[PDB]
DNA sequence: TTTTTTTTTTT
């Protein structure tokens, strides 16, 4: 109640320093080929080739660009390709974005940072899948009292679970609120430790 | 014949009345609604299916219960189109994919003690019964 | 013999434990000379009966 | 309760009735069938009887009972209604409150059963109360088994001017009445089984003496004294006397720890020793 | 629908229109024919009208009228898709029009087809109780069980690599 | 119970017209009686009304006592009380008794007509919209009855002395139903009716009519205080006193005699709180040369228990079965679920087959069965205690091997049997003369 | 916010008790009240009626709106209307959930004025998830809620801005 | 969808 961790800002512009939630998304690899040779440092995959395909962390890919292409170029994983991107046009309302992730719009809104040619059609993927699947999380998470929901929530992303917990929340303290409940005085984090 | 609807009208009032007011909790804390707020609970999520408890029935008023128990044929129609007038008052205006009202299987589930299948004799022919058991077989799902 | 419906069906497996509510009643698809068939149309039914923190326990043991 | 189970454990009919031994079980189906109570709807729970019995059920049960020998069958007490489905009888909470208090099985402290008793006199914990009444339930099928015990056994002596009884540790359900509390209400029923059983004239009007065990590992046993019993009893009993003199003289070793004079802890030694004294010493 | 076909039938012609000739009035009349496996779901009789009026006779010509084929498999669910407690489910599908052999027991097919119940009548007196079965439209074999799709770069390859050396290729 | 028995001699006595018109025409008699013990009933127990009603009155040996195949013409609708063994029995199927059909065009229900049990009653044309078609039953006003057939046939021994076993029909209709399972032996008494069959006159090719018995009351004849037990078991040596009141016949043996009284009440059978299922059946396995009264040992053991069954190792489980009566392929109790309490016999034990002894041993330490079979997959009960005696190879036990050489029988199955007596034999002279008399 | 300070500031509003104990004017930091004369009417902050009450000192009174019958109109005027029309008070749900659990035997048909405020209460939420997803559905920038009492507003806001900020992002992450 | 009898392939 008073833990308020850092907030993530992996949708806008570039990530947050302290938040722990982009520091372990970036971590996930991408693919990359590369531009020159990689002197003194070929023992991990001593020089590397120029045109070699890699896989590389976001975080690694950031500082390793260019503009020019100088060090290496860089190419989208097929989650974000042409092929499911009519998958999630068909109807977005059954795909499994936590196997397709867990970072789905966290992961999409930094490969804008590349200047690829089909950013105009990323950029509208994302906000067409988002908005497909919102009226399955208004009313799953307004509406689910006292229930098993770990079913209604495992084909979700940290984008989303945030928001079904954020749903009952308030669906559970309006309900605690109506049952003369929310006015006894309780112990707040030690209950944790119990 | 021409009592007969008139009856009606005037069970699927009362079976509409129930649905509508029966409360539960006391009132030192704080009351429920219980059936209204499920059935909008269910209706919301597309599920379309309360679970009607029997001794909350008897107890609010006491003559429905017992044609439950006597002519349960006749009389679960009204109480599945009741259902269905509720779901309406209470969830609409639905929002813009759904304009037509669904239909709403009413189960029913009880606190009463069970017989057994070899307490089965005929006078018992069309009166709800409650017997335990174990599942042997399962035919594969079919239209009707 | 029982005969389920809309919501009810796929609900129960061969095996379970369960308690039916049901309107006992005859087959009406029209030995002995009136003997007609019986069924239990249900409606109502009941069943008789890994974490992030258990794996803890297996990280220290492993340890 | 069903309306069948409740009439086997009342110890007023479970007296008349004589309904521990099948030579008067039979009573009961006569009675039953007196008045036109289907067997399978008497066993049946009460709220799921069906509507046309119930009717006049208070009083062709009244009338049934005077030609039985049973004539003071209504009483006069008082019932609630909180809301739709809550309507109890004062002799309910009652015998919930009491069965909150005795739990057998402990876990504390001595008053950590006073605590969730004393809570449940509250309308806002009917869960306790409609718990309470699993327990009442659950001692209420479990005397009957025991008067039903010293009564096929005849474990009442005629130790002179006063009855006599004890207990097993291999009968089960006999750690339950363990308390020094629960053990009166056991004894004031076994009493009035008893004075209904007997063919005696002088046994019918001896005031019953009771031991159980207490403490396995001091060894004693737990001592209650009850008025003679009759229907007119006065209620003035006399055992705080009997007890304090008899264990003066014998100078064995008690505790009069209770409120109420007539419980005693005894050690399973100085049992004959304090009865036989206090055998002469009523006279 | 996906899954295993586990039967198949005895492909059979089934009309879809007849043509008949009166030798008497040197005419020529047609029929048109449909039954519950179509689109519009009429049932006609198949009487073949030998008197249209009672006057001519007739007889028909089956060199000018119209058939089809037709067949009928069934679909069964994936063994490792299964919840392993039961006996996995079926359907029911009704190949046509040159869809006709394309699949043979044992394969792995997604059939593309509307979903139908077709319902029946025997003696004026129908039960509630329907067929459901599914026709299809449209067939695939899952699995890719060739290896003939070269690249013309593979071509390419392949050529070079026949031609590189030739006393060390074989060893 | 709604079913009063009146014996039929006190009613010769009592009554000197009537028990002769009796089973001349019961169909009739039979019927006002049931009104007479109505007002009765209704008399001693004004409120009986709430309890079906409807009172029978059973009759009691009749002083007629009758075979099963001297049954002629001469006896059509006349009451008559017969015996034997009841070899079928389908389910209690339920049947119309005061039918009521509505009107498909009108919504009005016809006339209440009765039911008899011969042809399937017709209604007329509706008196409110002359619509004559095809009603419909409705299910709610109609009245039902409880309805059981079963094939009673000949005694074994009784009267089948040189000829094959004739057989009838009998229709138990409301509180009879369930009187009787397939190895009873009961004496039914019952109106002998008779009705048309289409199909035997196409046999036949004469008129021929079939007959069954509609029975009226069935008295099974079958095998169904303590003061004087408590010093009979305080003698303190019952133990001598009750080993010789077993095998009552054969002589010697006093050894196995003691093994098999342990066995016979049994032991106990206490639930390990360990969740490990210990069980309480003694189980024995005989073996001996031929000609030691091994088997009479087994039919012994077959009367002075209970609930006892018997089989041959030349069956065991639940099968798949075409029912004799009903027709449907039903499933039928094998032979180690009719022990399920009791005790089960197996003789020759050798004899058994794989499939047979690949069954056997599953249920000594399970106790319990499955049955995946064709008609549906089930999970049964079976607690029984297990006798058997198995034979020697070479047709003579020698003890220079082990037992587990002259037994053949596979291993581990002589494990999961309790006792193991060996039955042997020696030319004895003191012995010889001591049969002998015998 | 959270509904228990909805519950604070729902205790503001006025009502009207009659007390049964003698006492002079009392000034507040929030006013004054009083004369409180023993049988004759006076009017509080509803706070102190409840706490009066519970203290046997008082006896309440049904505010106006609280009525069989107007209420039995709002209930079809709200089903009518197709906006969010305008109710008795600001703060109707917490005055008839506090009132009929406190004082149901000073409110002559209590169980009907409840189910009628609940019925009313299940329209106005049911209208604002139909505004709620037309915003989205067609990514609007400006939603005017007409007569939205704060509860109502409470019960999803939360979740509806929290839901909408993701929004603006994902629809403004191309510009530079 | 059951017995019983008779021929031929198969473990
Ligand atoms: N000691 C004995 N006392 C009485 N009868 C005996 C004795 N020994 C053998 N018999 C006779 O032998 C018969 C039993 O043979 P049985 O054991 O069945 O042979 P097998 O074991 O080869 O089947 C009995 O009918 C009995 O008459
Ligand atoms: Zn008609």
């Amino acid at each position: 109640e008073a833990y308020f961790r850092v907030e993530s800002g992996a949708l806008g512009p570039e990530e947050n320093f302290l938040s722990l939630d982009d520091i372990l998304m970036s971590h996930e690899k991408l693919p990359v080929r590369t531009e020159t040779a990689m002197p003194r440092l070929g023992a991990f995959f001593n020089a590397v080739p120029q045109g070699s395909k890699l896989e590389l962390p976001l975080w690694l890919a950031k500082g390793l660009f260019d503009n020019k292409r100088r060090i290496l170029s860089v190419e989208l994983p097929k989650i974000y390709q042409e092929g499911w991107r009519t998958v999630f046009s068909a109807d977005p309302n059954v795909v499994d974005l936590h196997k397709m992730g867990p970072h789905f719009y966290g992961f999409g809104s930094q490969l804008l940072h590349f200047d690829s040619p089909e950013n105009a059609d990323i950029s509208q993927s994302l906000l067409q899948t988002f908005i497909g699947r919102f009226r399955r999380i208004m009313d799953s998470s307004q509406n689910a009292y006292n229930e098993d929901t770990s079913a209604l929530v495992a084909r979700l992303d940290e984008m989303e679970r945030g928001l079904f917990q954020t749903g009952q929340k308030g669906l559970n303290d309006f309900q605690c609120w109506e049952k003369g409940q929310a006015s006894q005085i309780t112990a707040s984090n030690l209950v944790q430790n119990y | 014949a021409d009592e007969g609807q008139a009856r009606k009208s005037q069970l699927q009032r009362r079976f509409k009345e129930f649905l509508r007011q029966y409360r539960v909790g006391t009132d030192r804390t704080g009351f429920t609604f219980k059936y209204r707020d499920e059935l909008k609970r269910h209706y919301n999520l597309g599920e379309y299916w309360i679970e009607v408890e029997m001794e909350d029935l008897a107890s609010f008023d006491e003559d429905l219960a017992d044609y439950l128990y006597k002519q349960p044929a006749e009389h679960l129609q009204l109480l599945e189109e009741a259902a269905k007038e509720v779901a309406d008052e209470v969830t609409r205006p639905r929002p813009s994919g759904e304009e037509v009202l669904q239909d709403i299987q009413v189960m029913l589930k009880s606190d009463a003690s069970p017989s057994s299948i070899r307490s089965l004799k005929s006078d018992m022919m069309s009166h709800l019964v409650k017997i335990p058991g174990i599942i042997i077989a399962a035919s594969a799902v079919r239209a009707k | 013999q029982l005969y389920c419906d809309r919501y009810l069906c796929d609900k129960v497996v061969p095996g379970n434990r369960v308690t039916i509510m049901g309107i006992y009643s005859i087959k009406k698809f029209g030995v002995g000379v009136g003997i007609r068939s019986s069924y239990i149309r249900v409606l109502g039914i009941q069943v008789d009966t890994v974490s992030p923190q258990e794996e803890e326990e297996f990280r220290r043991l492993a340890a | 309760w069903s309306l069948h189970d409740s009439l086997c454990n009342t110890s007023y009919t479970a007296a008349r009735f004589k309904l521990w031994s099948v030579h008067g079980q039979k009573r009961l189906q006569e009675f039953l069938a007196d008045m036109g109570l289907p067997l399978k709807q008497v066993k049946q729970k009460f709220q799921a009887m069906d509507i046309s019995l119930k009717e006049n059920l208070r009083e062709m049960i009244e009338q049934s009972a005077n030609k039985f020998g049973m004539k003071d069958m209504r009483v006069q007490t008082f019932s609630i209604h909180f809301g739709f489905k809550h309507k109890f009888l004062a002799s309910d909470v009652v015998f919930a409150t009491m069965s909150l208090m005795e739990s057998p099985e402990k876990d504390g402290s001595g008053t950590d059963h006073f605590i969730q008793a004393l809570d449940s006199l509250s309308r806002s914990n009917l869960d306790k109360l409609y718990h309470g009444l699993e327990l009442a339930k659950k001692q209420l099928r479990a005397t009957q088994q025991t008067i039903a015990s010293c009564l096929c056994t005849n474990l009442v002596i005629s130790q002179g001017p006063f009855l006599y009884c004890s207990l097993m540790e291999g009968t089960p359900d006999v750690m339950l009445f363990s308390r020094p509390a629960s053990l009166s209400l056991l004894s004031k029923h076994l009493l009035k089984s008893f004075v209904c059983s007997t063919k005696n004239r002088r046994c019918k009007l001896l005031p019953l003496v009771m031991a159980a065990p207490l403490s396995m590992e001091h060894g004693t046993v737990t001592v209650v004294g009850i008025p003679p019993e009759t229907d007119s009893s006065d209620r003035k009993n006399f055992f705080g006397r009997a007890f304090e003199k008899a264990a003066e003289s014998t100078s064995s070793r008690m505790l009069h720890n209770h409120f109420d004079l007539s419980v005693i802890e005894l050690k399973a030694e100085d049992r004959s020793k304090f009865l036989d004294a206090l055998i002469s010493l009523l006279s | 629908v996906e899954g295993i076909v586990t039967k198949c039938s005895l492909v059979r012609p089934k009309v879809v229109r007849s043509v008949h000739y009166c030798p008497a009035t040197k005419k020529t009349i047609e029929r048109r024919y449909s039954d519950l496996t179509t689109l519009v779901a009429f049932p006609s009789s198949s009487v073949y009208p030998t008197k249209d009026e009672e006057n001519n006779p007739l007889e028909t010509e089956y060199g000018l009228s119209v058939y089809k084929d037709h067949q009928t498999i069934t679909i069964q669910e994936m063994p490792e898709k299964a919840p392993a407690g039961q006996l996995p489910r079926s359907v029911d599908v009704i190949l046509d029009d040159d869809l006709v052999d394309k699949a043979k027991p044992g394969d792995r097919v997604q059939v593309v087809g509307t979903y139908r119940c077709l319902p029946g009548k025997k003696g004026g007196y129908t039960s509630g109780t329907f067929r459901t079965v599914l026709i299809a439209c449209n067939v695939k074999q899952m699995s890719k069980d060739a290896q003939p799709s070269f690249s013309a770069e593979d071509i390419a390859k392949i050529k070079k690599f026949s031609k590189t050396r030739s006393k060390d290729i074989f060893d | 119970r709604e079913s009063l028995v009146v014996n039929y001699e006190d009613l010769a006595a009592r009554e000197h017209v009537l028990a002769y018109f009796l089973p001349e025409a019961p169909a009739e008699l039979l019927q006002i009686f049931d009104e007479a013990a109505l007002e009765v009933v209704l008399a001693m127990y004004p409120k009986y009304d709430r309890i079906t009603n409807h009172i029978h009155v059973r009759i009691s040996h009749l002083p007629l006592v009758e075979e099963l195949r001297s049954l002629r013409q001469l006896h059509l609708n006349q009451l008559i009380r017969t015996s034997g063994v009841v070899t079928s029995c389908t389910g209690v199927l339920p049947q119309l008794s005061m039918v009521k059909y509505n009107c498909n065009k009108c919504n009005f229900v016809l006339g209440p007509f009765c039911q008899s049990q011969n042809q399937e009653v017709k209604p007329g044309s509706c008196p409110e919209c002359q619509s004559a078609g095809p009603f419909e039953v409705n299910m709610e006003e109609t009245i039902y009855q409880n309805y059981q057939r079963i094939r009673i046939q000949e005694s074994p021994g009784k009267v089948a002395a040189g000829r094959l076993p004739r057989s009838k029909d009998a229709i138990l209709l409301a509180d009879l139903v369930d009187s009787c399972k397939p190895g009873d032996e009961i004496e039914l008494t019952g109106i002998y009716h008779n009705n048309y069959d289409g199909s035997l006159n196409t046999a036949n090719g004469f008129p021929v009519f079939a007959t069954v018995i509609l029975a009226n009351h069935v008295a099974k004849k079958d095998n169904k205080d303590v003061k004087m037990i408590t010093s009979l078991s305080k003698d303190q040596q019952i133990g001598e006193k009750i080993f010789a009141s077993i095998a009552p016949s054969i002589y010697g043996h006093e050894d196995i005699k003691r093994g098999l009284a342990l066995a016979l009440f049994g032991g106990e059978p206490k639930n390990p709180g360990g969740k490990h299922k210990v069980r309480g059946d003694i189980n024995v396995l005989l073996c001996g040369d031929p000609g030691t009264a091994k088997s009479q040992f087994l039919k012994y053991i077959e009367k002075v228990s209970s609930r006892a069954i018997f089989t041959t190792g030349q069956g065991l489980t639940a099968y798949v079965q075409r029912h004799p009566v009903s027709r449907e392929w039903t499933l039928e109790a094998g032979a180690l679920v009719l022990a399920d309490r009791g005790v089960c016999l197996i003789d020759e034990f050798d004899k058994m087959n794989d499939q047979d002894r690949t069954s056997i041993h599953e249920a000594m330490e399970q106790q319990s069965i499955s049955i995946s079979k064709a008609g549906i997959v089930t999970s049964l009960q079976a607690r029984c205690t297990v006798i058997a005696a198995a034979n020697p190879i070479g047709g003579r036990y020698d003890p220079s091997l082990t037992f587990s050489e002259n037994v053949d029988l596979t291993e581990p199955i002589i494990s999961r049997f309790d006792i193991l007596c060996v039955v042997r034999d020696t030319v004895d002279p003191v012995q010889d003369e001591m049969l002998a008399r015998f | 916010m959270d509904a228990a300070e909805v519950e604070f500031l729902a205790e503001k509003e006025l009502v009207t008790i009659i007390p049964n104990f003698s006492l002079d004017k009392i000034y507040l930091i929030g006013g004054d009240l009083g004369p409180f004369n023993p049988g004759l009417p006076v009017e509080v902050p509803l706070w102190l009626a409840i706490n009066l009450k519970q203290r046997q000192k008082c006896r309440l009174l049904p505010p106006e709106w609280m009525d069989v019958e107007k209420l039995e109109k709002m209930r079809d005027h709200e089903r009518k209307e197709e906006t969010f029309t305008p109710m008795p008070s600001p703060y109707y749900m917490e005055l008839t959930k506090l009132l009929l659990n406190h004082a149901s035997d000073n409110i002559p048909k209590a169980d009907e004025i409840r189910t009628l405020v609940k019925d009313m209460w299940d329209t106005r939420i049911a209208k604002l998830r139909v505004s709620a997803d037309s915003f989205v559905r067609q990514q609007e920038a400006h939603a005017k809620l007409d007569n939205l009492t704060l509860m109502e507003i409470n019960t999803s806001g939360t979740f509806l801005t929290q839901a909408l900020n993701h929004m603006y992002k994902l629809r403004t992450n191309l510009q530079p």
